[PDB]
């Protein structure tokens, strides 16, 4: 799940209790990640680990 | 105007509030309200869900928990300290609970 | 990506498509494309029945 | 009032907890939760229930 | 904005991308304490 | 009855002569005619757009 | 370098964490972990993934 | 519309929100304008633009 306030991921310190992950269904992580890879590496090779 | 029945717009005989799914409010076309991750679904007010999934439905109906809470607070300020049938004097014909029937 | 994702419906056979919105500040630029409704799952909700 | 009542920072109104352990006995069902009350917060049991 | 496009015999969508600055700072003062501050300008929190 | 065939549950509700409410308060509670948010600078200072 | 780089005392290279709570919903699966970063250590999220 | 509180015109800064146009059904803008023209120009000629 990404960009979904319905199932927003949590990542905060037990003592803090204040979630550090603030997502908005307006953003698009999925696509963002894609383009990112095509700019740092050769998006033609394959890598099973990350499928 | 070819009608002579009750006019909900005047006498207040509404009866189509059970036909709403969700409502989304946003300021400056970006800042969603109330935001701040207040509701289980911070991006909107789901009045009712069709597919249970998690089961955000309460009162043994199809009404979400978030909506039920909101209605209770806006009408009887009840919700932050247990859900109970509010006092009679506050339950008028135009109240929520008074007309809620699952 | 750094960009706000917006989605406006395009009725079948439609040609013109206006979109009103206003920014109080200054951004970086525009970027756009076209997608098929059937191939675009309605996000935000934990499940799409359609 | 416009201060010393409601918080300005993000914070859920009603949290949801999942069983950290559950035993389905032939005639009984037991489940244990780790009810965690974040700092600077106050929980009124009366507002809690088992779904 | 007004987009003029070719007609298609099926429902489509106009995917727009208002390139902005989606940045966030992470502050860690003490042990087990994460304080983050997001800021996407323009379009801070929707438009209204 | 033993002659019962497989069925399926269906839930719904009705709420007539009523109006859906969404108070403009930080906690949705009524603490006065003039809510707290309705007195917050963020709104009295600058104008905004609603959607 | 032969100092101020690697530690001499015992210490795992990659830890493994088990769900402290998991909920299998009809159409979603949620799990929470208590990612603990031992003292004198530094974790680079990029090296983390869900098996 | 002029001198009609029912449809009073608005002209204020978005930030101010305070309408700068305060009309009263006691005043008469229409007639006022007429007389004004007959004092600054020759009210015998014609000017299509303003009809």
């Amino acid at each position: 799940y990404y960009n979904s306030g319905g199932n927003l991921g949590v990542l905060a310190g037990q003592s803090s209790q204040l979630n550090a992950v603030v997502d908005l269904q307006d953003r698009n992580t999925e696509l963002s990640y894609q383009m990112l890879l095509a700019n740092t590496t050769d998006r033609s090779r394959y890598f099973s680990m990350w499928n | 105007f070819t009608y002579s029945g009750t006019i909900p717009y005047l006498d207040g005989t509404f009866y189509l509030s059970h036909t709403f799914r969700k409502v989304a409010i946003q300021f400056d076309s970006s800042v969603t309200w109330p935001g701040n991750d207040r509701l289980l679904t911070p991006n909107e007010f789901e009045i009712k869900i069709s597919v249970d999934g998690e089961g955000y439905n309460v009162a043994q109906s199809n009404m979400t928990k978030d909506w039920f809470l909101v209605q209770m607070l806006a009408n009887y300020n009840i919700g932050y300290q247990g859900y109970h049938l509010p006092p009679d004097y506050k339950d008028r014909t135009f109240s929520f609970l008074h007309n809620f029937i699952p | 990506l750094s960009a706000a994702n917006m989605l406006y419906p395009i009725p079948p056979n439609a040609t013109q498509l206006p979109i009103p919105s206003r920014n109080w500040a200054a951004f970086r630029g525009w970027s756009l494309t076209r997608l098929k409704q059937r191939e675009t799952p309605a996000l935000g909700s934990p499940f799409d029945p359609y | 009032p416009t201060h010393d009542v409601t918080t300005e920072r993000s914070q859920r109104l009603q949290l949801r907890f999942v069983p950290v352990d559950r035993e389905d006995t032939q005639y009984s069902y037991k489940t244990r939760f780790q009810l965690a009350v974040g700092d600077n917060r106050v929980l009124d049991m009366a507002s809690t229930y088992f779904d | 904005m007004t987009f003029e496009m070719d007609p298609i015999n099926e429902p489509t969508l106009l995917y727009v991308l208002f390139e902005v600055f989606d940045v966030a700072r992470v502050h860690q003062p003490h042990r087990g304490v994460i304080e983050v501050v997001y800021l996407r300008t323009p379009f801070s929190a929707g438009n209204a | 009855d033993p002659r019962h065939a497989l069925r399926d549950p269906e839930r719904k509700f009705l709420c007539d002569r009523t109006l859906w409410r969404i108070p403009f308060s930080s906690n949705f509670m009524s603490m006065g005619s003039l809510t707290d948010l309705g007195q917050n600078l963020l709104y009295a200072n600058a104008a905004h757009a609603l959607d």
